[PDB]
RNA sequence: AUCAUUUUAAAAAAGCGUAAAAGCUUAAUAUUAGAUAAAUUAAUGUUAAAAAUUAAUUGAUACUUAAAUAAUCAUAGAUGAA
């Protein structure tokens, strides 16, 4: 019954507009990137499901 | 010598251990590794058991350049190549 | 590849959407190769006079049209735009889709069933089609499309499945028909191949065999191989 | 196939542009755009391209001038000759044709001098 | 001509003076087919001068295929006569020195099935020039 | 001068590099000491076993100056030694017979990482597939062996 | 010269040229590929 | 998602023909010493980076 | 589109005019001794820089003799104070010539006299394998240039004979 | 046999080349500038969304399938355009 929807499933869309519209995400982020060192890689999907605000990975962490 | 892979002289030679002792990564080398071609056929069924690893995609996208120029070559030669002379075949090559 | 390796490897989690999406496509078209969309297609055209004689036509750049009709039906035989012929060959579904002709309010059911062409010249001489009413029976082509499985153990190493026959003749007798015939060969092996009638057996009710075009039920379709290390032992000793 | 016989020759029609130079010195505004990237791509034919073709002193350089009017391309010849081109308007085609209008005469100056400024016949077949 | 016995018995048939029919074309046991174009007397030569080239496409070392390529359908059907060089007319009828085949219009002469596209456009392109007769070829996908 | 004449590959034993004959067909005409060369290459080479082949390059100049290179042995010739045979198969993919275990090619992988210059880049999957294609070509397989082999010296052509 | 009613290219760097009625190829490597049409 | 995020950017591109002057002296250019933001996303060429020098 | 480009030297200084009717549209070269206007149609769309002395040309009419214009209108400017130049050579056991004031002597193996006489160039010995021309057109040049060639050229065996500094010769083995 | 890696991209190569090597060019590709991407048809009345739209045509450009029309050439004899 969902498989139809699936197949254009994506979560990676939504990326554009959270990147104009939330500063919370950008000032944190600059922090992650600039000033410290770690392998940051911003939105990620979950599964396509969710995207995580930041994340960590191979070590599968998160920053909401 | 008795030196296996020893090229260094003042080296020893690296023994064996149990497999667990290595990384994860061995154990994608000793699977089939698949063609995106036959990979396709798999996701036909869905089986769960056969599905490749995340590395997978890269060489399967190197399939995937690596096969294009392969048809803008043939279609050259199947074109242009006199009668005379021979074209590679497509199919299995059965022996004895 | 597009991008350092040195930079994958941070991302190498990432490509798990490559390989569940391609689940999802192949999967889908695997399991839609049987079916017709449920979409109506219509063509609209004019009727056939005396006066417009081929090469008339031709500068034009219509096209003739031919329908053959079915038990106590007439035929008809119209006039159509060649780019709207090469359109209707461009869908997937060419072999048995449905398309209309709207004349004016009328509308007349087809199927594709060939074209010619002037082979030296390489122009449009006319479009063939093959009428379809409800009521009463009508030649279709069912094509045949082998699955792969990997859940038998002899199809799965040093096997070949062999497909003798591309499609079946067939004769509809409702709206809604399948495009196609999907197999899952896991019960097959070399000892019994599958035959028309195992086919005949699973239908629906509004489906039959044309007996007239095929030679006979007992006729198979899909056979297995033998072991290919098994020859070639025995081709060596 | 067939093994060529006829050898022509084409080393002594061979003129390149950056030949005549003893030094470079690009210039560049960030605020420019359309003078930026044309002074970048000067900047890699100056060094990207091969020697032999060139002066051995010849020696290019590159400077973020922020006090410039416009991003230019300062140039300097051999026998004296010395020019500035500013870089936000032109077109690389337009520049080239300045260089040969140096390039040409320097040859006449040069020749007189008893100076083989000229290529072997063997440089380059077609 | 008489196909009874074709060896024993002495064989003679009219010259046809115009001769012409057309044959409506269409592909019955595979995909391609290349087809005549013109009434014609259709040598042998014409054959074996272009006999190897389509062995080298159908046929291919080390592969084995259960089904059949190619389907010939071609037969010998005229004499062809001749008078000697100081011989006056009357007094019988000429001996032969060929044979030969009269094929209408619209002729297969041959089928194909799972031949590569590629090829027989190039085949078919220089066998007309040898011959200088209008030929064609055909695929199930352009139709 | 610095411009590239020519690029040749060779293969040479680590330290008995020596003015042999025929090497000198191909550095012959461009005028290269042979023994001013082999000089610096078994220097470096001493830190090396001298029964093993290994290849090098040379970016030959119009000056006839030269700039030697040197890389790891013949992958192929490191397999032959594990697989305990000189010769290969004739065909490939058909004729499927010989045997290694992946906790070798783990161990040869890091020789041609160690030195080689083009994979400095990369990772070990990588280079531990790059073998297995190769592998694929000449009759080979990757299969878990517990067992060790024993010593072999498979030929070279120097 | 040689005349070839049927022209042709026998290397890529032939090429054709037209002065009026005339016709001709010629090469700029193989100065034997030139033809002319008559 | 890095490109927005940089403050102090530094544009480079490179200058380079082939690796034949660099492998010939046993070199090479390194990236995992600063393993930086972005390598060529819209130009080929460009890379970005903070630190103001680069060797 | 092709967009063609016309040159101007530094020595020269121009200006562009246009009526209030904006109908007609003409160009105007002045130097110091020299003075040379042309006009520019309807259909003609024109851009210019100061910092190249290049001028970019559009044309709706889609003429191909531009591509002539251009050679004429650049070579005729560039043709006020300044030359043209050109240099000739030979490779030879029994050659030689001799240079008197626009008079060139040439003795190569024919039984003929071979003055070459130059009315209005200028001809300055270098060495003897050597000597260059210099006029301000250059078409006569080349028809004077050539001249010379024609006496003896380059034979396609060895490349001995006469020629040009910069051309294409050809090559061909011989006595193996 | 047609694997694999590094690359922004680069064929166990579609070709020339070599005693074998070397060396040259295409496919695939980047930087910069110039520069083509324009017109439409049919659907569920109004409520999902830091977000996502199907079937389909015509036309400009390049690759590709190819055919047709028009002009030109496709050597000419023997009393003199004929
Ligand atoms: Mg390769
Ligand atoms: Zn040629």
């Amino acid at each position: 019954a969902c498989q139809d929807a699936e197949a254009t499933w994506d979560a990676s869309r939504q990326i554009d507009s959270i990147m104009e519209n939330n500063k919370e995400w950008k000032s944190i982020g600059v922090l992650l990137q600039n000033r410290l060192e770690f392998n940051s890689i911003g939105l990620d999907n979950f599964e396509n499901l969710l995207l995580i605000d930041w994340a960590i990975m191979p070590q599968r962490v998160a920053i909401m | 010598s008795e030196d296996v892979i020893n090229i260094w002289k003042d080296r020893t030679d690296p023994e064996l251990n149990p497999i667990n002792t290595y990384p994860i990564w061995l154990s994608h080398l000793l699977l089939p590794q698949l063609r995106f071609e036959q990979v396709a056929e798999v996701y036909m069924a869905d089986e769960d058991l056969l599905k490749p690893h995340n590395r997978d995609m890269k060489r399967l996208i190197n399939q995937i350049r690596r096969f294009g120029i392969y048809e803008q070559n043939y279609t050259k030669l199947a074109k242009s190549l006199s009668l005379d002379f021979v074209l590679p075949a497509r199919q299995e090559k059965d022996l004895f | 590849t597009i991008v350092g390796s040195q930079f994958d490897a941070q991302t190498e989690h990432v490509n798990k959407l490559a390989l569940d999406l391609a689940n999802k496509k192949y999967r889908k078209m695997a399991l839609d190769q049987a079916v017709l969309r449920k979409e109506k297609v219509v063509v609209p055209a004019e009727f056939r006079t005396e006066k417009d004689s081929l090469i008339s036509l031709k500068k034009e750049l219509r096209s003739p049209v031919y329908i053959k009709g079915h038990t106590g039906i007439p035929d008809v035989d119209l006039i159509a735009d060649n780019r709207q012929v090469f359109s209707i060959r461009r869908r997937l579904q060419f072999q048995n889709q449905s398309f209309y002709f709207k004349v004016g309010n009328e509308e007349f059911r087809c199927t594709y069933d060939h074209i010619q062409i002037h082979p030296m010249e390489k122009w449009l001489v006319y479009s063939k089609y093959r009428r379809y009413v409800v009521g009463k029976p009508n030649s279709i082509f069912l094509p045949i499309n082998i699955l792969p499985t990997f859940q038998n153990n002899a199809i799965v190493r040093g096997s070949e499945i062999v497909q003798l026959l591309d499609g079946i003749w067939v004769n509809s007798y409702n709206d809604e028909y399948p495009h196609s015939i999907v197999i899952d060969p896991e019960n097959l092996s070399k000892i019994r191949p599958l035959r028309i009638g195992d086919i005949h057996n699973f239908l629906p009710d509004g489906v039959e065999i044309d007996k007239t075009k095929c030679l006979s039920l007992h006729q198979k379709v899909i056979k297995i191989t033998g072991d290919k290390e098994r020859k070639l032992d025995i081709a060596l000793q | 196939g067939k093994k060529r016989r006829v050898q022509v020759f084409t080393g002594s029609m061979l003129q390149p542009l950056y030949r005549y130079l003893l030094s470079a010195k690009i210039g560049v505004n960030p605020l420019d755009l359309h003078g930026q990237n044309i002074a970048k791509q000067i900047f890699l034919k100056c060094k990207q391209a091969r020697p032999k073709y060139l002066q051995n002193d010849f020696n290019a350089t590159l400077v973020q001038d922020n006090e410039a009017p416009a991003s230019y391309f300062h140039a300097k010849f051999v026998n004296g000759y010395e020019q500035k081109w500013y870089l936000h308007k032109s077109t690389e085609e337009e520049i080239n044709r300045n260089l040969k209008y140096f390039n040409y005469q320097i040859e006449m100056e040069r020749n007189l001098q008893g100076h083989d400024d000229e290529y072997e016949d063997e440089e380059t077949q077609l | 001509m008489r196909f009874k016995n074709l060896s024993n018995t002495k064989q003679v048939s009219f010259k046809l003076r115009n001769f012409k029919k057309t044959t409506k074309y269409r592909l019955v046991f595979g995909n391609s087919m290349i087809l005549l174009y013109k009434n014609a007397r259709f040598e042998s030569i014409y054959f074996e001068l272009f006999r190897k080239y389509i062995k080298v496409i159908s046929k291919k070392k080390n592969i084995n295929i259960n089904y059949r390529n190619c389907w010939i359908f071609l037969r010998m059907n005229t004499p062809l006569t001749k008078k000697s060089k100081n011989s006056r007319m009357g007094k019988g009828k000429g001996a032969l020195y060929r044979w030969l085949v009269r094929l209408p219009k619209h002729y297969k002469l041959l089928e194909f099935k799972n031949v590569n596209y590629y090829r027989l456009n190039f085949l078919t392109k220089k066998w007309s020039k040898r011959l200088s007769l209008p030929l064609a070829f055909v695929s199930k996908a352009n139709l | 001068m610095a411009e590239i004449k020519a690029i040749i590959n060779l293969r040479l034993l680590a330290g008995i590099a020596k003015p042999n004959p025929k090497m000198g067909q191909s550095l012959g005409p461009l005028g290269i000491n042979m023994m001013h060369f082999c000089k610096d290459f078994n220097a470096a080479t001493a830190h090396i076993r001298s029964d093993i082949p290994l290849r090098v390059q040379v970016a030959a100049k119009v000056d006839r100056s030269y700039s030697y290179i040197i890389k790891p042995p013949e992958t192929s010739w490191l397999i032959k030694k594990v697989i305990m045979k000189e010769k290969l198969t004739q065909y490939a993919g058909h004729v499927n017979l010989d045997y290694i275990d992946v906790r070798y090619v783990y161990e040869i992988a890091k020789i041609k990482k160690e030195i080689d210059i083009d994979f400095k880049r990369a990772t070990l999957e990588s280079i531990c597939n790059c073998i297995i294609g190769q592998c694929n070509s000449m009759g080979v397989n990757v299969s878990i062996i517990d067992e060790k082999p024993k010593p072999f010296n498979p030929k070279a052509k120097v | 010269m040689k005349i070839k009613s049927a022209l042709k290219k026998y290397c890529q760097h032939c090429y054709i040229v037209k002065r009026g009625k005339k016709v001709m190829i010629k090469c700029k490597i193989d100065p034997r590929h030139k033809q002319r049409q008559g | 998602i890095k490109s927005t995020l940089l403050i102090n950017n530094n544009y480079y591109f490179n200058y380079i023909t082939n690796g034949l002057d660099l492998k010939y002296d046993n070199t090479f250019q390194n990236f995992e010493l600063n393993t930086l933001s972005i390598k060529n996303y819209k130009n080929k060429n460009l890379i970005i980076s903070n630190n103001n020098q680069l060797d | 589109m092709k967009r063609n480009i016309l040159f101007i030297p530094f020595n020269i200084s121009y200006s562009y005019i246009e009526k209030n009717n904006n109908t007609v549209k003409f160009l105007y070269l002045y130097n110091n001794d020299y003075f040379f206007s042309i006009n520019f149609n309807e259909k003609q769309s024109i851009v210019i820089n100061e910092d190249t002395n290049t001028i970019v040309v559009e044309t709706r009419n889609f003429n191909n003799k531009i591509n002539l214009f251009n050679n004429e209108f650049n070579k005729f400017i560039y043709s006020w104070d300044n030359f043209f130049f050109n240099k000739i050579k030979f490779t030879g056991k029994g050659f030689k010539w001799k240079k008197k004031e626009t008079n060139l002597f040439l003795f190569f193996n024919r039984a003929h006299k071979c003055f070459f006489i130059g009315n209005n160039i200028i001809l300055k010995r270098l060495s003897k394998s050597k000597v260059i021309l210099l006029k301000n057109n250059y078409n006569h040049l080349i028809h004077d240039s050539i001249l010379v060639r024609t006496i003896r050229s380059n034979n396609i065996f060895t490349k001995r004979g006469l020629r040009f500094s910069r051309q294409i010769i050809l090559k061909k083995k011989g006595k193996t």
